[PDB]
Order: structure tokens, then sequence, then C-alpha cells
RNA sequence: UUGACCUCAAAUCAGGUAGGACUACGCGCUGAACUUAAGCAUAUCAAUAAGCGCAGGAAAAGAAAAUAACCAUGAUUCCCUCAGUAACGGCGAGUGAAGCGGGAAAAGCUCAAAUUUGAAAUCUGGCAACAUUUCUUUUGUUGUCCGAGUUGUAAUUUCAA
RNA sequence: UUGGAUAUGCCAUAUAAAGCGCUUUCGAAGAGUCGAGUUGUUUGGGAAUGCAGCUCUAAAUGGGUGGUAAAUUUCAUCUAA
RNA sequence: CAGAAUUCCGUGAAUCAUCGAAUCUUUGAACGCACAUUGCGCCUUUGGGUUCUACCAAAGGCAUGCCUGUUUGAGUGUCAUU
């Protein structure tokens, strides 16, 4: 709501961080299988439910 | 990398006098990261970051001894410098407190003591 | 033994200070926050540039529990600067930026070339 | 029901026996355990008898 | 005496085997002769000729 | 000594003179805290015998305790059952009234081991009793060989189990026909459990 | 007026201690109904599920207020047997132990009640010194003083005596 | 790492504490507990097996147990709180 | 992917093994009081800025029940001496 609070506003950097593309070289590892996450939230998608 | 051998050798305000000196570069390494630099300069960070930590361990080294000296022979002793196994342990009856015995039964164990014995076909 | 109220207090009595037979830690802890903790990084995008060059005004990546106090002390102790106005903000991904205005007496962009981000 | 030859059934099988079925399978090691424990105390106490 | 059965019974005991007592006040004051806080009770056995 | 002039006499409750202490002590027991420290043990001959000395890290407590059944403690009497199950009202505890007494003085003082406890008075409202604790940390505890046992960790609140002398008691321990049932659990374990061997 | 004693407070007093977690196994409390009885209420499911308290490496039990009725046995626990037996049961459905015997393992003891009374002989704490260490982290010894304690701490005894 | 061996080589523990042995007079032994009634529960326990509430409430060769209630008399065995 | 050959016949690579010294953020039984608040206090010492009382910073502290002990007390509870 833009009035939020401080324990709220640390949630919501952590959120935004994990919804990025993971770096290639991290699936170019032998033996990693990390090629495709089903972790990319989007924010019309799936809610954070705080 | 600098040697820990060395440091021990090395009084607390000289190193802290070098660990100032770390920070400050450090700080430079990290600033000069964010405007561009070579991966020279990248390791550095690291190796700097890993020097800083052995400073500190040497002080924190000299402290809890000076700690643990000044202690010696005393009743009551910080707690940080007390055992640390587990808690039951530490509860626990201590072995001369298990091994105490009433006079009556020091003197059943004095007179009539398991003996050495053996059976002969 | 007169009594002029009927209510009954407690008496005052002589209340000892602590004199512990152990310091309980051994070893003090060291400043944490010093200031070599407080100040991250300079920031240099455009607009922290434009803030340098117009408002004589430099931009710092701070700890997230630095306050305008110890901002303040931080910046003098390590780069030996006046601040006369420090602004705070808690950016998005959830680091502090500060916005530290120089005095007119000093320049900040000489400043931000002698920190060495420019 | 009961149509069969023999006896009448008696079995008591009502409460939740199978939460307290005890089984054997570690009857040679526990007779294994046993022999250790005496071949240990007798090395111990020896030359008195075991017995 | 505080709980009073301690000595409840010690005049009857007294009366019984023919030997003088005296309830007198305060524990307190016959501890103080045997160097004690307090005492339930003070017996004398034996006296020096001079007091007899 | 007095210890067995005292021990006949605590037989006689009955008598003008335990009546009359009894009558007061249970007007001054009424007026003072549910669960309140004794300052000594007011049967001391008693005390002695369950186990107290008058040494340091001996506690002695008092506690008054409501006097009756157990009422069960159902809505409004509903138990939505058997009718062999619809009993509310002349039921009981299993425990004694003493082993309560037990358990609240435990609680009361975390730190101690309760060793045992006694009958001191009654009305029709409450039963008193005093406890007799003892510090397991205390080091004329720890060193006396005759109570050492009670610092190790297996006799931790050895009330709340039914270790004490009432404690037993109320879980029917004992030897012989009269006591089959034994300890329930284990004895109903051991006869409810099929034993199926390797036939070979 | 002070002091003693008693009882009762307070302190960020000196030093300790409890809580929470793990619950396969262990000691208790509380406590169903589905179900079976070809219906169903006693019964059964079950002294079970769920609920609550409390432990350990095991727990609990334990050195007889025990068996027996013998030529007697001899703490406890566990196994086999006793035995689907004696017994309980709308004697319906169903339920159901124990002594002896064989075996695993074995171990025995502590207090309270006694006048040390030609000697509180007992204990904690503080301080100091001296030792000690899985260990500068552990554990004690002596001295001294103060407290505890005669409303009883030690010592000989615990019925087998 | 005295656990065992000559456990040697030696510390110096070791002077006053236990064993049986005749005779005596003795021999303190746990109480709102046991036990009784009654109510509830529980047990295979049957005119109550254990547990618990309430009422009554002990004794000194007493008291408990001896699986059919009771009164008496024996016997055996154990020794609670 | 590099980078690092200020090292590789070496107290020295390695997300190596092992492990007896340390570090160990905010919390949580969770302990100054709170908490849909990075909210609101108190104490000790040391520093900063004119500040022995305001403000800022750092270090160390402040929960409850109970036990042993200490100190300071309370009572028309019980006493002795003046
Ligand atoms: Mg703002
Ligand atoms: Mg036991
Ligand atoms: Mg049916
Ligand atoms: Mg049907
Ligand atoms: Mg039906
Ligand atoms: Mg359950
Ligand atoms: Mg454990
Ligand atoms: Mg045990
Ligand atoms: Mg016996
Ligand atoms: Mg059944
Ligand atoms: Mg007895
Ligand atoms: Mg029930």
């Amino acid at each position: 709501p833009s009035h939020k609070s401080f324990r709220t506003k640390q949630k919501l950097a952590k959120a935004a961080r994990q919804n990025r593309p993971i770096p290639q070289w991290i699936r170019l590892r032998t033996g990693n299988t990390v090629h495709y996450n089903m972790k990319r939230r989007h924010w019309r998608r799936t809610k954070l439910n705080i | 990398a600098l040697k820990t051998f060395e440091l021990r050798k090395q009084s607390q305000e000289n190193l802290a006098e070098q660990l100032q000196e770390l920070r400050q570069e450090l700080a430079s390494l990290r600033v000069q990261k964010i405007a561009g630099g070579s991966g020279s300069k990248l390791s550095k960070i690291k190796t700097t970051r890993k020097d800083i930590a052995r400073i500190l361990t040497v002080i924190n080294e000299s402290n809890r001894l000076a700690a643990r000296e000044a202690y010696k022979n005393k009743k009551y002793i910080p707690l940080d410098l007390r055992q640390k196994k587990t808690r039951a342990i530490r509860r626990a009856l201590t072995p001369y407190e298990q091994s105490r015995k009433t006079l009556k039964q020091i003197k059943k164990e004095r007179y009539f003591p398991l003996r050495k014995y053996a059976l002969k076909a | 033994k007169v009594r002029t109220s009927t209510t009954f207090r407690r008496p005052k009595t002589l209340q000892l200070s602590r004199k512990p037979k152990y310091a309980r830690k051994s070893v003090a802890h060291a400043p944490r926050l010093d200031e070599y903790k407080i100040i991250v990084n300079p920031i240099n995008s455009e607009s922290a540039m434009k803030k340098i060059e117009d408002d004589n005004t430099l931009v710092f990546h701070v700890h997230l529990k630095a306050n305008k106090f110890t901002i303040k002390e931080a910046v003098r102790k390590l780069y030996s600067v006046e601040p006369v106005k420090i602004n705070t903000l808690i950016r998005p991904n959830g680091t502090k930026k500060a916005f530290v205005k120089l005095s007119a007496d000093a320049d900040a962009l000489d400043v931000a070339n002698r920190i060495g981000f420019l | 029901a009961i149509h069969v030859k023999g006896q009448l059934p008696n079995a008591h099988f009502h409460k939740d026996w199978q939460r307290y079925v005890k089984t054997w399978f570690n009857q040679p090691g526990r007779k294994l355990r046993r022999r250790q424990a005496r071949q240990t105390k007798a090395a111990k106490i020896a030359p008195r008898p075991v017995e | 005496v505080d709980p009073i059965e301690l000595v409840v019974f010690l005049p009857a005991l007294c009366k019984k085997m023919g030997v003088p007592y005296a309830i007198v006040k305060n524990k307190a004051r016959l501890g103080t002769v045997i160097h004690q806080k307090t005492a339930a009770v003070l017996a004398v056995t034996e006296v020096r000729e001079e007091d007899k | 000594g007095a210890y067995k002039y005292l021990e006949e006499l605590a037989k006689k409750k009955q008598s003008d003179v335990n009546l009359f202490l009894s009558r007061v002590r249970a007007w001054e027991y009424r007026q003072m805290n549910v669960i309140h420290r004794a300052s000594r043990p007011s049967r001391p001959d008693k005390a002695r015998r369950l186990g107290y000395k008058a040494k340091q890290g001996y506690v002695i407590y008092r506690i008054r305790v409501r006097r009756g059944g157990r009422k069960r403690p159902v809505p409004k009497g509903q138990t939505y059952g058997k009718p062999v199950h619809q009993g509310v009202n002349h039921l009981k505890y299993q425990r004694s009234a003493r082993c309560t007494a037990e358990e609240r003085v435990g609680r009361y003082c975390s730190n101690l081991r309760v060793l045992n406890s006694y009958w001191v008075n009654q009305d029709a409202t409450y039963k008193f009793f005093e406890v007799i604790l003892v510090d397991p940390s205390h080091k004329a505890i720890r060193r006396d060989p005759r109570i050492n046992w009670i610092v190790n960790p297996v006799h931790k609140h050895r009330e709340s189990r039914g270790l004490t002398s009432i404690g037993k008691k109320s879980r029917g321990i004992g030897k012989g026909h009269r006591y089959n049932n034994s300890p329930q659990h284990a004895t109903w374990l051991r006869h409810n459990t099929l034993s199926l061997r390797r036939y070979r």
C-alpha cells in the first residue's frame, strides 16, 4: 500500500531478488540440473501471501 | 597472505594498527571494483578479507589467554572460559562427589574386600 | 510509633549494587559498526553523479543500522569532510542509501575523485 | 458363519494385535551377544569361577 | 517452643521421674547460656560443691 | 529421646491437646498462601523418619489441597457417549491428594527435588501437607552419600512419575498376588504382545 | 534506648538452579467412539486413539508386611512353560491371570527410631595458600573466619540383626 | 598403566580398627497410617483385585497375608505405612 | 569461465580430509517493556560536540520462580539491660 512495515519491506526485497534468472554458468557445471526453475514468481500470477 | 606465526609475535597495539590498514585497503579494493577493475584486484579482495580475519583471530587469542591468566587459580571464572561440554555433563556429580562414602562403608571395604581366588579341579 | 496514615507502606532498605566475583564475559567486544562497516561503498549511478556536481552532495551505500549521526562521524573520520545535512532512504532492494551534502567550503567533485569512484 | 467340523473357534484377536507383534529375527544375534558377554566376563574375573 | 509438642510432655515426664522442673521465659534466653540462638530445654546434672 | 514421645503423641489425634492445636494451626494455615514456606517442620519426628535432616539443602513447604472427588470437567454434564460413561458427579481421581500436594510444590520449587511429604491437618475444605524437598545443587547435598542419589538426572521430578512413597502407592506398586496388575502398562504389554518365534 | 530471639520482607545483593526441544523405547494422569454382540443399553473395541505431566541410555521394578502347605522355596526383571487354564461374562458375544518347573542374569544394601554428654566429635560459605586436570576450561586439600546445627549435624546399629 | 607379574626397585603405608568365643540383662523398629464402612473406577479376582473420595479410625506378640461373607480357636509365613 | 605461477623439491593448491582454538548477525524457551512498531525505556563506565544534570556514540548491563548465603529492614510476636 506504500504504507508498509519495515518487516514487510524486507520481505519484498528478498522476494524480488529470488525472482531472477539463474546465470548460465550455473547450469553449465558438470553434474548440474539447474537448467529450468519452477520458482519464477510473477506479481499478477502467484501471490506472495505476505 | 599474512603469516599467523609472525602475527603472534607482535603487540596488540601494532596489530590494531595493522588491522585498520587492512580495512582501509579493503575499502579501496571495493571502490575500485565498483568502478571497473581487473581480476587480480578481485582476487585481492578475498585475500585481504582473510588477512583481516587472521589478525582478528590473533588479537582475540591474545585477549583470551590474558583472561585465562588473570583468572588462573580463581574459584569463579568467566562463563566463556569454562568447559563447553554438554549441559547435563556440567550438572553431573563430580567423580569426587560420587566417590564419597560413609565411615561405615569405608570400614566395610577395608575389612572385607573382594579377594582373588581360584578353584582347583 | 505514630502512624498518621491508614496505609502501611514498605520501608526503604539498602539495595546494594552488583559486585560480581567474576566477569560473565571474559573479553569485551570491539565496537560493532565503527566506520568501515557504516560506509559500504560510494554510489555512482547517473543520478548520484548529478547530486555530486549540482548539489555538492555525495551518495553512499551505508549499513542498514547506521543513522544520520554515525554516518556524519564516519564520513568525517574516513574522508575528512564536514557534512552539513544527511538524508537517508532504504532502497527497494533493502539496502540503505545516504545523501551526504558537504559544506560550501568543500567540493564534492574533488572528494569523489580522491575516493576514486570517478 | 460356523458350519464346518471341528472346535468352536476361540481366537483372541479383537484388539490391535498387529501393533504389538514380537518377532525373533534377532534370536541368533542375542545368542551371540550373550556368549560374548560371558567370554568378556570370564576373562575379567579370571581365575575366579564364572559361576 | 513453637511446635509445642516438643516439650508438652516434659512436665509430666519430670513429675513422673521426680526431677524438679520450671517453665521459664525465652528459649532465646536459654540459648544464650549455651552459646546458641535458642534452646528448648536445659538441664543441670552436677553442680560444684560451692553451688550446692 | 524426645522423638519416641513425639511419635506416640502424634498417634492421639482425638485428644484434647491435639484437637486444640489442630484448630489453631488450621486457622493459621488458612490465613497464608495456598503454598508457603515453612521455617521448620511442624512435625520434626515425622520429617526425620521420611528422610529430612536439619542441614542446609533440606526445605519444608506447606500446601493445602481441596478435598473431595473430581467432577468431570465436561461442558454441561454432557459426555457424548454410552451411558456407562455419562457419569459426572461421583467420580474419583486416581492419584491421592498427597500426590497433588507434591506435584504443586514441585512445580513451585522447580530447582529442588521432592523427597517425601506428610499429612499435617484437615478441615472440611482442605487437607494440609508438608512437602520435604532437597536442593541437588547444594554442596551439602552433593557431598552427602546418604542423599547423593537424588542428584542424578534419573530422579528429576520423581513426584510427577509416581516415584515418591505416595506415588508408588497410587500406582499400586507392591509384591504378590494382590498387585498382579503390577505396573499396569508394562504388565498389559507383556500379556498382549503376540510372540512369533523363528520356529526353526 | 539498644541488643538478643522469632516470624516476615527487600535488593540488577554473592553464587546457583528450572523452563524449550527430541518421545522409537520408558513412568504416570486423563480418556472416547467407530467396532463386535448379526438389533441394543451391561459387555466388547479398550484400562486402546486423541488430550496432559515427567525421564534415561535404557526406564520401571527390586532385596518380601513374597510363596507355599513341600523333604519346602527365597530381591527384581526377561524368556519358555503353567494356559486359552483357575476365573470373569445379557455365563451371551467375548475375556483371562498366578504359585511351582526350566532358562538369561545375578548383588546387595541405606535410613528413622539409642545419652558423644569427660566435651557437634558434623556441615556450607568467604578469604588465603597449596595441589590437581580430557582441561590455564577440571577436581580437591589445608588454614582461618563467618554461617548452619542441640526444635539434633556426626559416630555404633537396621531385626539377616 | 599397581588392571595383572618377583608387578620388582621401592613408597612407608601400620600401632589401633575388624574376626570369632562363654555368660547375661536387653533389644528403640515409620499413624489420619493400618484396618472397617461406603461411593466411583478397575481387575481373571468371584458377599471388593488394585486405585481414589468421604465417614469411622487402631494395636503391641501387635500387625499383614493365607483368593467364599461371619464368630471363635489353632497353625504357617511375612514384618507395612 | 576465468584469475592467480609473488610457487609446485613447498608451514603450500584444494568448496580436500580432519579437528582439541576462535568468530558465531536478527530471533526463538527467549530474559528491560513491547512488537501488524527494526517502537519505547532505565543503569554503569568511557569518549564526542560549551555542557558534573540535555544530546550523540561505544562497551558492559536491567525477565521470572525457587535454593544456600549477604546486607538492609518490619512487627501493640517474645524477651534482657538501662
Ligand atoms: Mg526517510
Ligand atoms: Mg526405585
Ligand atoms: Mg451391533
Ligand atoms: Mg451388522
Ligand atoms: Mg446400530
Ligand atoms: Mg496416546
Ligand atoms: Mg539425554
Ligand atoms: Mg532406575
Ligand atoms: Mg529387609
Ligand atoms: Mg479387558
Ligand atoms: Mg518398618
Ligand atoms: Mg478413568
